[PDB]
C-alpha cells in the first residue's frame, strides 16, 4: 500500500520540520489540511517504521521503551501541580529517541534520518548469475533512485539463498557505486544421494529436482526476506525457482510473491505448482485464495493448449461436492473457516476463464448456476450471506 | 398360486439422494420465484428494461 502510494504521488513525510514537502498539493503543517488518503498512509508508514525500529532494537527493549513512557505518564497523571509535571504525559520525537537510547544504549539516528526525515521508499532490481568455475553466486542489485517517489539506500541488505545444502542468509553492503555482489555457494551432494533438503525452519522435505539445473545448487533467492526496509523488489529468477519457492517455502510472503511472479510464466509446470498449492491444506489459506486467481490468469493465457476440463472445476468437485454426484454441491457446513473461504473464492476466480472466442465458457457458467440452485443452508450454524454474495460476484 | 393365499405390496419408494436434492432444489426455486413475482406484481415495481 505505501510503496504504491509513494510511487504514485511524492511521498509521506513523517516528522516534518517547519514547506518541507512541496511535491504535493496540500500543506502538511496541520492535520486539517491533509488529504484523507495521506492521513491513512501516514498512519500506515508510522507503524511500519516502528516495526523497523523493533528490527534494529529488539522487541523486549521496545516494550520497555513503551512501558517507560507509560510509567512517566502515570506518575505525571496523579500530581495536582498545574503542568509542572503534567507535560510528562506528552511525548516528543527527541524524548522518544532519548528513552530508546536510555534503555538500549544504541541510537537509531541513521534509521530515523533515512525513513522518517527523508520521505521515500526504495526500488530494487535484482538479477543473479551462477559462476560454476569458482562456485559463487554473482548477484546484481541496482536501484531506481531517479523516480519521483524514490530514494537511495546505502545500508546493509539481507539476502536468503536456498541451496541444496539448506537455507543460508547473507548480508550485502550496498554502497552507491556497488553493482555486483559475489556470495559463496555450498555443495550439491544432496543430488548425489537422495537426501532431504533442509528448509528455512528446522524441517526438511523431499523435492523433485528434475526441473533444477544440473550445474547450480541454488534453488531460490530472496532479496530482503524480512521486509527490513521500505522496498519494492523486482527479482529475476528462473520459473522453476519460483515454483520451488511456491511449493516448499515456509514463509507466506515468499509464497505470495512467487504466485505474483508465476503469472509471467504460463508453463504447465507452473499450473502444476499452483494446483498443488490449491489442493494442499496446511498451506495458509490466503495463499490458496491467491493461487485461484493466478491459476485463472494462467489458464486464460494457455488456451489452445489446455487439455482437460476448465481450471479448478474438477478440484472444486473433488473438495466441496458429493462423492456420488459431481455436479451437486454438498450442503453447506461452514465450520472449518478455511475451506469456507476457499469455497467462496474459487468460483469467483473460475468465472474469469475465457474461451478462444473471448467468451466465458458455458461449462463454468452452468457450474456456477448449479452452485446457486443446489445451495442448502438449513444445517450449518453460520449464515450464508457472504457465500451467496460471492456467488453473485 | 393366487386362489387361496394373499400378501400385501407397497408403493415404489424413491430413496435416491440425487433426485431428492433435485426435487428439494426445484421446489425451493419455484416457490421463491412464485413469491417474488406475486410480491412484485401487487406493489410498486421497478424494471431494468423500459416497461418490463
Amino acid at each position: 500500500k505505501i510503496v504504491a502510494y509513494e510511487l504514485k504521488t511524492g511521498g509521506v513525510l513523517l516528522h516534518p520540520i517547519f514547506n518541507p514537502a512541496s511535491h504535493l498539493h496540500f500543506s502538511i503543517k496541520h492535520p486539517h489540511t491533509l488529504s484523507w488518503e495521506y492521513y491513512s498512509m501516514f498512519q500506515c508508514k508510522a507503524h511500519l517504521v516502528m516495526r523497523l525500529i523493533e528490527n534494529r532494537i529488539s522487541m523486549e527493549f521496545m516494550l520497555q521503551v513503551f512501558n517507560k513512557l507509560l510509567s512517566l505518564a502515570s506518575t505525571a497523571s496523579s500530581q495536582k501541580f498545574q503542568s509542572h509535571m503534567w507535560s510528562q504525559m506528552l511525548v516528543s520525537t527527541s524524548g522518544f529517541l532519548k528513552s530508546i537510547s536510555n534503555v538500549s544504549g544504541k541510537d537509531i539516528q541513521p534509521l530515523i534520518k533515512q525513513w522518517v526525515d527523508q520521505s521515500g521508499v526504495v526500488k530494487f532490481y535484482g538479477s543473479f548469475a551462477f559462476n560454476r568455475k569458482r562456485n559463487v553466486l554473482e548477484l546484481e542489485i541496482k536501484q531506481d533512485y531517479t523516480s519521483p517517489g524514490t530514494q537511495k539506500y546505502v545500508g546493509p541488505l539481507k539476502v536468503t539463498v536456498q541451496e541444496l545444502d539448506g537455507s543460508f542468509n547473507h548480508t550485502l553492503q550496498i554502497e552507491e557505486n556497488s553493482l555486483k555482489h559475489d556470495i559463496p555457494c555450498h555443495s550439491k551432494s544432496r543430488r548425489n544421494k537422495k537426501k532431504k533438503i533442509p528448509l528455512m525452519n528446522g524441517e526438511e522435505v523431499d523435492m523433485d529436482l528434475s526441473a533444477m539445473d544440473a550445474d547450480s545448487p541454488l534453488l531460490w533467492i530472496r532479496i530482503d526476506p524480512d521486509m527490513s526496509v521500505l522496498r519494492k523488489v523486482e527479482f529475476e529468477q528462473a520459473d522453476f525457482m519460483w515454483q520451488y519457492q511456491l511449493r516448499y517455502e515456509r514463509d507466506v510472503v515468499a509464497q505470495q510473491e512467487s504466485i505474483l511472479a508465476l503469472e509471467k510464466f504460463p508453463t504447465p509446470a507452473s499450473r502444476l505448482a499452483l494446483t498443488d498449492i490449491l489442493e494442499q491444506e496446511q498451506c495458509f489459506y490466503r495463499v490458496r485464495m491467491s493461487a485461484c486467481f493466478c491459476l485463472a490468469k494462467i489458464a486464460n493465457s494457455m488456451v489452445s493448449t489446455w487439455t482437460g476440463p476448465p481450471a479448478m472445476k474438477s478440484l472444486f468437485t473433488r473438495m466441496f461436492c458429493c462423492k456420488s454426484c459431481p455436479n451437486i454441491v454438498k450442503t453447506n457446513n461452514f465450520m472449518s473457516f478455511q475451506s469456507y473461504f476457499l469455497q467462496k473464492t474459487m468460483p469467483v476466480a473460475m468465472a474469469l476463464l475465457r474461451d478462444v472466442h473471448n467468451l466465458c465458457p458455458k461449462e463454468v457458467l452452468t457450474f456456477i448456476l448449479d452452485l446457486i440452485k443446489y445451495n442448502d443452508n438449513r444445517k450449518n450454524k453460520f449464515s450464508d450471506n457472504y457465500y451467496r454474495a460471492e456467488m453473485i460476484d | 398360486p393366487h386362489t387361496y393365499i394373499k400378501t400385501p405390496t407397497y408403493r415404489e419408494p424413491v430413496s435416491d439422494y440425487q433426485v431428492l436434492r433435485e426435487k428439494a432444489a426445484s421446489q425451493r426455486r419455484d416457490v421463491e420465484r412464485a413469491l417474488t413475482r406475486f410480491m412484485a406484481k401487487t406493489g410498486e415495481t421497478q424494471s431494468l428494461f423500459k416497461d418490463d
